[PDB]
């Protein structure tokens, strides 16, 4: 019941439809608060949507965790990640 | 409080409410049944869990065991209620983070 | 004094992720710790070295950085009886409360293995063996032997100091003691 | 009667604009209080006494057709009256 | 396993029970007339062995409980004289995707 | 929050002043930089450990433990021995159990010379 | 679900669901109260009509997996140092022992 | 000094119910209401002094402290109050638990009197790992009966029977229970049952007016009886019928109520003084406000005076009492009140129970119905120009619903100028909040400018709203999954709500004059949560069909016809000018060859309409299909493809361009699965 | 609030909250917190223990369990299911607790063989051996005269040798000895359905009183064989005399110190209703007596079986002549000047038996001088309440509650007549008398559905209740008091250690005599509440 290792993994590669979610909001959040941007940032602003314009550029550096249902963990990166 | 004239708000029903659960949002509710309407800070006691001010657990006097978090007035007007009544929603608690 | 491996749940804001980790989680827990006294234990120096750092679990609510650790920072745990150096600070009557500049104040050595024969005035002695009186802000060896852990935060609401939180006690049992140029 | 907790000016004025209701000074522009918690919607001599004078009292009151308001200023004078025992021994009337 | 005509008596089940290693089955006879199982609607069960429930319960890592639930004296259960802990491997026929198959626990 | 190791590891101070005067020229270098409020302990720690080397080496010790790892001193002493008291005469017989007893002489003297090839 | 057919009714809707506070979100809300603290019944929160309530997060959609960020740190620098305080002086209490 | 300070962030797991103690009540609250009621009118308006309200129970009105914790209405939470009650009074909340724990034990000894261990089997069947809330609650309506049906007790000797819970219903009765000797038969000896009538015997034949008439009353459990019935099996059993005692709570003696629960004073808000001495009362401040005193009442009762007979009719008042208090049920069992009473026939003097349970009450309607903050309500009205996925707002709506903004590195040249603007013009913000963390500063005074000059990074602004603010979107009773929604807004003049047409359909909005609900969201994380997840766009589908639940409705179906009729035609001014208009510009549009050549140029409707959907050469829409619309007619049945009939035809489309037949609702029109707003998708 | 009438500790805890002090106060920490758990929830099992207590498990268990068992605090009884394994479980030793409780009145036990040295060495000797083999568990006289100095005339040095015997003193106590006696009557009801020669099921009859007389007289020698054993008694070796068994373990009885306690509480109310010279007579009376007679031993089985309507008076009936006949032949007929100082001629001064008259003795074989009990004791009892209800609520008090005896279901209409004083006090008297419970109340629904005012009211008695919650007084003060015992050591805790190796400061002196008399208070007092608790729990 530890974290489960890099390469065996039992889980679809997409994105789910909310984590989609999650990342931008959680991403967009730690932008508001004063976080370096790693995409380029053009001359648009405020801090939703210069993460929406991140993640055409799967510059995020985050990792989703899942939790099957008996606790057996689970990890996967945002950039190793397919839309 | 209610309606034109006294000042604004609007309802959100039990018929509606739902709805959002279909779509899956958590944050939206926690943003919208919790710190939009009554954002509030209970103090409650570890130990023995029931509520209290400041520092003190006062069914047990301490001033140490008490965690300040945050729950719907609502929600702790439903607990003064009960527990007035003989019952008492005593509040198991554990951290967030490491299992 | 000496060195111990403490575990803790840290919060790192997102300003400095452009600043490496392990500097922001070592910026972060001297800003937890530095004077503040862990309780039971006796108080911290600072951050001495760092391990096991995992990846770290943010919380909902909030969007913040939280990382739990655990290190061996520096603290002040000497052994029982100890002759060290300080000198009387702020006292009347009794056995002299000794500082070190710098560090504390609440080092307190009563009169009982302190020598017996001794005449108190006011001046600058406590008390005047047969060998004589020391004087505050003085290189002085003093003895130390237990020590006190209080927590006492009981605050009753409408009382709106004693921190004697952690302090220590001795006393002069041999010569040389409490004038370093007895000895010496 | 509060004092701002920054300007320390002493004059509130509560802004009825835009619907938040907000006490604020004059002063730094501190608010006070947001959120305007606003409310809405046995066994004695003297009540049976009492309350038995503000029925006869209130009877013989409109028969004169004198404002019921009146009544209420001379009831307290009864109360008043019954103070010092005046009232005691005579004729209720 | 033997089968009843009309009456029940009360004193039967009483004790029914008797034998702690061995046990009993009881049917009314107008009870079987047409075979359950054999019938439309039941779809056909599995009994499963005892340990190919282990292998069952590390496939999807449930512990026990935590399984759709078959009532005990049930006319599926008495057929198949299901007992407790015992588990069946239903291949349930529908016509909407296809055949497949949902597993059950006797309670 | 939870502790782990209370007593851990017994540090005197050698290089534990240069060290935390290191981790001090990471950060502001104390007073002159001319030429986060951690600063506080710091000239303050510096200031007790430093009068009584005026009134230093690296190698030393590793000097030190060469004859000292003979004695009786158990770990107390053996630590105290760095710093309080210039390792003479009845100062070191204050201390530890049984410290004159037994082994006497050459056990209260090598502590002097040995003392004086640091301070 | 369960073995018996049920559902729906406010008897039914008692079934597995041990929740005493959707139970009474529901229907006869006073005795699902006492009739449940007089048994002592322990009711962790797991649901979402309940976890509304205390206003923390929801178990799924967006609440399903918790989000992490990579710490983004080797065990080369984890190396702890000392010159050995201990070890040089461990030899003074290693004889007469 | 300074101790570190340490905390860790804590949720809620399990709520772990109970009984409080007889002791933890007055071990919690300050003060005993104890004393009289009177509300002490004398100096003050009800300055209340001790009493049912009381400064350190709590306040009322934002005038005076708290005591023990004060700061008025801000942050005192209510604290309690412990009503000191004399003799045990019943209770009517755990009164049919009552008749369980006491159906289950003999009433002379007090064991539990099923026996051996049958009774740890029942034990030993309790703590299988795997028993659920169900099934505990089966296995206790095994034990339950299981020892009804037993008839003498094990270890006393004495025989016991039913339990009946006399009568029903009124309250006169229905707080008093009766067990009774029963299963006598009369045939077989029963020594209790001779014994019991050799007692009345020293009562008929000394005072023969009660006699037989009135009579076979059994006995009864006075409920102070039932506690010094209740105190004997103080372990032993306990679960076995239904509570753990490793004695937090303590056995079963707390469920008849001893001391009575004081609630706060924020639970029980005086009402406002208003103008003139009374205030309105609110409930509780009244029923137990009175309770005390027909309390002390009994206790100045039962001291010197009274009698056996006027002793209880009070007592059994007080329990009619206390249950009114909690609860409805009995209602008016030949009684009428007493001080502070009326008497009108006042029917809802409940005041707990049901403000806590139905209808809309508190735990339904307000709990999980929250009424909520940052909302408007208006009529609607059309607006088509609008894009799909926005919702236009009246921007006299925009300036006093506001959002919260953490200005950080990339907002300053906006905020720092957005403040200058002020509240009353639009494009600008009106509350703000340094980083200091102080209360908030409204824009009312003055300053700003050299307010804005500072500006740290960490503060908070609170922004109008401008384009491009993610604002979701609700409209009636909401039918299904499919009325939430959340647009871009965008803000204009006037003042409605516009959404686009195509939209109204999952509203099932029908205009005329239904009104809407707009919400903003506040916290950054909630936004994202909302245009991205429950927008429009990823939403354009339905849940439960798969099938598009948004399209062409009304004018947009029809017009669309008459362009796709077959029948006409258009030219290159004409024809330019459509393609133009169906983008508003903006667009680079490659003209496909026309149809016609010869007496002049044309292009048939299925063009312009086909364009439509690849404008460009680049826009990347490639389409085929075929469909059916309605009032198809089919051909001569010698030709096989139906694309060729008496008119129009299949809706058959290839390298998205338009070929045969027209559009009519079907392939653009909301609810056919094969449709072209659908396949786009 | 206050703390002084000390709330949190003051009602949620009957019974065990007793326990939970003894076993903490006389042992301390996890070795009491145990019992708290096996007395509140019953029946527990060695694992199963941890899943609770959070005593960090088979370590704690096993070391206080079984330390428990040395000194006989808990109940043991292991089997194994049918399904395989094999497991144990446990209860508390009966009372046993009772032990700990009592003490030194147990040690007070020598005051009956105080005879032969009177105040002496012996004394000194004999309390040392007792104190000990209570302190210790089970002992043996050859380990522990081993433990004892050799090299001194071991029946001498160690003179309690035949006194070994007596009432009181030791039984061998081995494994059913001490086996809930309840499980004990269910493992001997085996032998008997389990053992039938598979006769026939028709009436069950034949298959349970049979079972059940062998049952009960296969039952009665298995509580006889503790009762006396001559293997023990008789061994008389070489160049010795008659000892018991050196080797197997004894321990002290319980029930004959029951017994003889409860002899002085009979000496007690006989010492009110007659002369100081027959009550001293009577005082003797029992002490040839006071052997035999079961007090609480005979009901036995009375725990542990379910009575029956009918069958239950042929147990009552049976404990009517038990003690009359054949215990009679060991009871008084012809005894003589036991002691004494009623001088010279001492035949019709034992004559007096005939004096005794209410509400006991005063019966015999038609003309011999004897005293019946086996009616007599069990038909006294049933009087032994009387007084403890005087000075509670005052003397007025007892006159209407004992007028509410003999009659019964009164009303006090004609209690006014009956018994005499104006309503005032009555109403007080008899209010005051019923929150206190006793007297309890009936009522009839007088023209009524059920209606308060217009019923009228009735009395009654229904003693169990009143006798029941009389063992208040075990929480009351043998809970309460004794803790006021505990939080005062704390005060001293710091001097505990120094005048334990003491043997300084006037002050320190001072609070010496002050925890002294305190102490010699809570002892004492406790010795006051005892006395007057024997009565009601047993008998
Ligand atoms: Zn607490
Ligand atoms: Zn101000
Ligand atoms: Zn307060
Ligand atoms: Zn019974």
């Amino acid at each position: 019941e530890k974290a489960i290792p890099k390469d065996q993994r039992a889980t679809t590669p997409y994105m789910t439809k909310y984590e989609r979610a999650r990342i931008l909001g959680t991403r967009a959040l730690q932008i508001s608060m004063n976080a370096p941007v790693f995409v380029d940032l053009e001359g648009e602003t405020d801090p939703l949507r210069i993460a929406m314009k991140e993640l055409a550029e799967k510059k995020i550096p985050l990792v989703i965790r899942r939790y099957l249902p008996d606790g057996s963990f689970e990890d996967w990166s945002v950039e190793e990640l397919i839309v | 409080t209610e309606g034109r004239s006294r000042d604004g708000g609007l309802r959100l029903g039990e018929m509606e409410r739902d709805c959002v659960i279909a779509y899956g949002a958590s944050q939206l509710l926690l943003e919208r049944l919790m710190i939009s309407s009554d954002a509030f800070e209970v103090d409650v006691c570890d130990k023995c869990g029931l509520m209290g001010y400041s520092g003190w657990c006062t069914t047990c006097k301490s001033a140490e065991n008490i965690i300040k978090m945050t729950i719907p007035y609502a929600a702790k007007l439903l607990f003064q209620e009960l527990l007035s009544m003989n019952i008492a929603p005593r509040l198991r608690l554990e951290d967030i983070f490491q299992q | 004094f000496i060195l111990s491996k403490i575990a803790d749940l840290v919060r790192i804001p997102p300003d400095q992720f452009h600043r490496d980790t392990i500097s922001a989680i070592t910026h972060q827990l001297n800003n937890k710790f530095a004077n503040k006294i862990i309780p039971n234990v006796g108080l911290c120096i600072t951050i001495y070295d760092l391990l096991t750092v995992e990846e770290g679990q943010l919380k909902p609510g909030d969007g913040s950085s939280y990382i739990n650790v655990t290190f061996r920072a520096v603290v002040f745990k000497p052994f029982l009886g100890e002759i060290v150096t300080g000198w009387i600070s702020k006292c009347t009557a009794e056995g002299i409360k000794v500082s070190l500049l710098g560090i504390f104040d609440d080092i307190f050595i009563p009169q009982n293995m302190l020598f017996e024969g001794c005449y108190y005035t006011p001046e600058e002695s406590a008390w005047i063996w047969p060998k004589l009186y020391f004087d505050v802000n003085e290189k002085i060896r003093f003895r130390i032997e237990r020590e006190v852990f209080v927590d006492v935060k009981p605050k009753s609401p409408k009382e709106r100091e004693k921190p004697p939180a952690y302090a220590l006690l001795g006393s002069c049992q041999t010569d040389g003691m409490g004038l370093v140029s007895w000895w010496e | 009667m509060p004092v701002c907790k920054n300007c320390h000016g002493t004059e509130f004025e509560r802004d009825l604009s835009n619907a938040n209701n907000d006490l604020v000074c004059k002063a730094c522009g501190v608010v006070s209080e947001d959120n305007p918690i606003v409310s809405e919607v046995a066994l004695e001599s003297r009540e049976a006494t009492l309350n038995n004078a503000r029925r006869k009292l209130r009877a013989v009151s409109y028969a004169l057709h004198i404002p019921e308001y009146i009544t209420d200023a001379a009831f307290q004078w009864y109360k008043l009256a019954l103070a010092n025992n005046f009232v005691q021994g005579r004729r209720s009337q | 396993i033997f089968v009843y005509q009309n009456n029940i008596t009360p004193s039967a089940m009483k004790l029914v029970p008797s034998i702690p290693p061995a046990t009993i089955e009881t049917f009314n006879e107008a009870a079987l007339v047409v075979n359950i199982t054999h019938h439309e609607l039941v779809p056909k069960h599995i009994r499963l062995s005892s340990d190919e429930k282990r292998e069952l319960l590390k496939r999807y890592r449930l512990k026990e409980s935590q399984l759709p639930r078959i009532q005990r004296a049930d006319p599926v259960a008495l057929y198949l004289g299901l007992k407790r802990g015992e588990v069946v491997k239903i291949i349930r026929k529908s016509e909407t995707s296809g055949r497949y198959a949902s597993y059950r626990i006797c309670m | 929050m939870k502790v782990l190791e209370e007593r851990n590891a017994f540090l005197s101070d050698y290089e534990v002043l240069k060290f935390l005067t290191d981790l001090e020229k990471k950060h502001l270098w104390d007073q002159k930089s001319l030429a986060p409020e951690l600063q506080g302990i710091t000239r303050n720690v510096v200031n007790y450990l430093s009068i009584n080397k005026n009134f230093m080496s690296d190698e030393s010790f590793a000097e030190l433990m060469t004859k000292l790892n003979s004695f009786k001193l158990f770990k107390a002493e053996k630590l105290q021995i760095v710093n309080q008291l210039p390792a003479n005469m009845v100062h070191l017989y204050s201390i530890v159990e049984e410290c004159d007893a037994r082994f006497d002489e050459k056990t209260i003297e090598e502590m002097l010379e040995i003392i004086s090839g640091y301070a | 679900y369960k073995g018996e057919v049920l559902g729906i009714t406010r008897f039914g809707l008692s079934k597995m669901r041990d929740s005493v506070l959707q139970l009474a979100s529901f229907e006869k809300t006073t005795d699902h109260l006492f009739d449940a603290a007089f048994y002592m019944k322990k009711d962790a929160v797991e649901g979402v009509s309940e976890c509304i309530i205390l206003g923390q997060t929801m178990s799924i959609g967006t609440g399903s997996f918790k989000v992490v960020k990579g710490t983004n740190i080797s065990e080369k620098d984890l190396v702890p140092k000392r010159c050995l305080f201990e070890s040089l002086s461990n030899e003074a209490a290693l004889k007469a022992n | 000094k300074e101790v570190v300070v340490s905390e860790t962030p804590k949720r809620i797991k399990g709520l772990e119910f109970s009984a409080l103690s007889a002791a933890d009540i007055v071990a919690q609250s300050e003060v005993e209401v104890s004393t009289r009621d009177l509300f002490d009118l004398e100096k003050d308006r009800a300055p209340k002094a001790n009493g049912a309200l009381d400064p350190k129970m709590g306040v009322s009105s934002s005038s005076l402290e708290c005591a023990t914790c004060h700061g008025n209405l801000a942050s005192c939470h209510g604290h309690f109050g412990h009503l000191k009650l004399a003799l045990p009074v019943f209770h009517i909340g755990y009164f049919k638990a009552t008749i369980q724990i006491l159906q289950g034990i003999c009433k002379n000894c007090s064991a539990i009197l099923l026996s051996e261990t049958d009774k740890r089997q029942f034990l030993h069947e309790l703590r299988r790992p795997g028993v659920d809330n169900l099934r505990r609650m089966g296995i206790l309506k095994k034990i339950l009966d299981q020892c009804k049906k037993q008839r003498r007790c094990l270890h006393c000797g004495a025989l016991n029977g039913v339990v009946k819970k006399a009568a029903a219903g009124a309250g006169s009765a229905a707080l008093k229970i009766i067990h009774d000797t029963f299963r006598w038969v009369g045939k077989k000896s029963a020594p209790e049952k001779d014994i019991w009538v050799g007692e009345w015997k020293e009562v008929l034949a000394h005072n023969p007016e009660l006699e037989r008439y009135v009579k076979r009353c059994m006995d009864d459990l006075n409920p102070l009886k039932t506690l010094n019935l209740f105190k004997q099996i103080k372990s032993a059993d306990c679960e076995l019928l239904g509570i753990d005692a490793t004695v937090p709570s303590g056995r079963p003696e707390t469920y008849i109520w001893r001391y009575l629960p004081a609630p706060p004073v924020c639970i029980r808000p005086s009402v406002m003084m208003q103008d003139s001495p009374a205030s309105n009362e609110d409930d509780l401040t009244v029923k137990l406000t009175e309770i005390v005193w027909t309390s002390s009442l009994i206790k100045a009762g039962l001291d010197k005076g009274i009698s056996i007979n006027n002793m209880m009719e009070h007592w059994d008042y007080l329990q009619l009492t206390v249950a009114m208090y909690i609860n409805s049920d009995s209602v008016n069992p030949a009684m009428l009140p007493g001080s502070s009473n009326g008497g009108g026939k006042v029917k809802p003097i409940r005041g707990f129970c049901q403000r806590l349970k139905g209808k809309q009450g508190r735990f339904r309607g307000n709990l999980s119905g929250k009424r909520v903050d940052f909302s408007g309500r208006t009529v609607i009205s059309p607006d088509p120009n609008l894009s799909i996925d926005e919702v236009a707002v009246p921007d006299r709506v925009a300036k006093v619903l506001t959002y919260p903004e953490k200005v950080t590195r990339y907002n300053r040249h906006k905020l720092q100028e957005l403040i200058v603007n002020g509240p009353n013009v639009h494009p600008g913000a009106n509350y703000l909040l340094k980083r200091n963390e102080d209360a908030r500063r409204n824009l009312r005074y003055g300053d700003r400018m050299k307010l804005a000059k500072n500006l740290q990074i960490g503060d908070v602004v609170e922004r109008h709203l401008e384009d491009g603010d993610v604002v979701l979107f609700n409209r009636q009773p909401s039918l299904h999954r499919l009325s939430i929604l959340s647009h871009y807004a965008k803000i204009r003049p006037w003042r409605t709500f516009r959404l686009n047409e195509c939209v109204c359909t999952p509203y099932n909005a029908d205009f005329d004059g239904d009104e809407m609900n707009l919400h903003v969201p506040q916290t950054e994380e909630a936004r994202a949560e909302a245009i991205n997840l429950m927008g429009v766009k990823n939403n354009l589908l339905t849940p439960k069909s798969g099938e598009p639940i948004i399209a062409a409705t009304q004018d947009f179906i029809t017009g669309s016809y008459l362009i796709s009729h077959k029948d006409s035609f258009y030219d290159r001014a004409t024809l330019t000018q459509l393609l133009s208009m169906m983008s508003d510009g903006i667009e680079h549009f490659d003209i496909p060859p026309p149809a016609i050549m010869k007496p002049y140029y044309l292009w048939t409707g299925k063009q312009v309409f086909s364009l439509l959907i690849k404008p460009n050469h680049n826009s990347p829409v490639v389409i085929n299909l075929d469909a059916k619309n309605k009032v198809f007619v089919p051909p001569k049945s010698k030709s096989l493809p139906n694309e060729m009939s008496q008119n129009d035809g299949f809706v058959i489309i290839r390298g998205s361009q338009i070929l045969s037949g027209v559009m009519d609702k079907s392939v653009l029109g909301d609810g056919k699965k094969h449709s072209v707003f659908y396949t786009i998708l | 609030v206050m703390t002084i009438s000390s709330l949190e500790q003051r009602t949620l805890n009957p019974d065990l909250f007793l326990y939970k002090e003894l076993v903490k106060a006389h042992l301390g920490e996890r070795a009491a917190s145990v019992i708290g758990m096996l007395v509140a929830l019953g029946r527990l099992s060695v694992r199963e223990l941890v899943e609770k207590i959070d005593g960090m498990d088979v370590d704690s268990v096993k070391t206080t369990l079984v330390s428990l068992t040395q000194l006989r605090c808990v109940k043991y009884l292991q089997e194994t299911a049918i399904s395989g394994k094999k497991t144990t479980y446990y209860y508390y030793n009966e009372e046993g607790i009772h032990i700990l409780l009592y003490s030194g009145l147990i040690i007070d036990e020598i005051i009956t063989q105080m005879r032969v040295n009177d105040e002496e060495e012996h004394k000194q000797l004999v309390a040392e051996i007792v104190q000990n083999v209570i302190s210790l568990g089970s002992l043996t006289v050859e380990d522990y005269l081993s433990s004892v100095t050799s090299d001194s005339m071991k029946y001498t040095i160690s003179s309690l040798f035949v006194q070994l015997c007596e009432m009181g003193y030791l039984i061998q106590i081995s494994k059913l000895h001490y086996t809930p006696i309840e499980d004990l009557w269910q493992f001997l009801y085996e032998k008997h359905y389990k053992n039938i020669p598979r006769n026939s099921p028709l009436s069950d009859l034949k298959k349970r009183s049979q079972a059940k007389m062998n049952a009960k007289t296969d039952f009665a020698k298995i509580i006889n064989k503790p009762n006396e054993l001559s293997q023990i008694l008789t061994v008389d070796p070489k160049t010795s005399l008659r000892i018991v068994k050196p080797t197997v373990s004894l321990t002290i009885n319980l029930d004959r110190f029951m017994k003889g306690r409860r002899s002085k509480q009979l000496i007690n109310l006989a010492k009110t209703r007659v002369g100081s010279v027959t009550a001293q007579v009577y005082k003797i009376a029992l002490r040839l007596t006071e052997q035999k007679s079961p007090k609480i031993r005979d009901p036995l089985t009375q725990t542990g079986l379910l009575q029956d309507l009918e069958e239950a008076k042929s147990f009552q009936d049976e404990a009517e002549l038990v003690e009359e006949k054949t215990p009679g032949l060991t009871f008084n007929a012809i005894d003589l000047a036991r002691h004494l100082p009623s001088a010279s001629l001492i035949n019709s001064h034992l004559k007096i038996l005939a004096s005794s008259n209410f509400p006991f003795l005063n019966e015999t074989k038609p003309g011999v001088y004897y005293v019946p009990y086996s009616k007599l004791m069990p038909v006294l009892k049933s009087s032994v309440y009387e007084y403890v209800i005087a000075s509670t609520l005052g003397p007025s008090a007892m006159r209407l509650s004992r007028c509410i005896r003999d009659n019964k279901l009164v009303s006090e209409k004609i209690i006014n007549s009956t018994a005499l004083m104006k309503e005032k006090d009555i109403r007080s008297t008899l209010a005051s008398l019923i929150r206190y419970n006793s007297v309890e109340i009936q009522e009839v629904p007088r023209t009524a559905d059920r209606s308060a005012s217009r019923a009228v009211f009735l009395f009654r008695c229904k003693e169990t209740h009143s006798y029941n919650f009389m063992r208040q007084n075990l929480e009351w003060n043998m809970a309460n008091l004794l803790f006021k015992k505990e939080k005062l050591k704390q005060e001293n805790s710091t001097l505990l250690k120094k005048a334990n190796r003491d043997d300084l400061l006037p002050s320190e002196l001072n609070q010496l005599k002050m925890v002294n008399e305190r102490e010699l208070n809570v002892f004492a007092r406790l010795s006051r509440l005892l006395s007057l608790w024997e009565v009601f729990q047993m008998a």
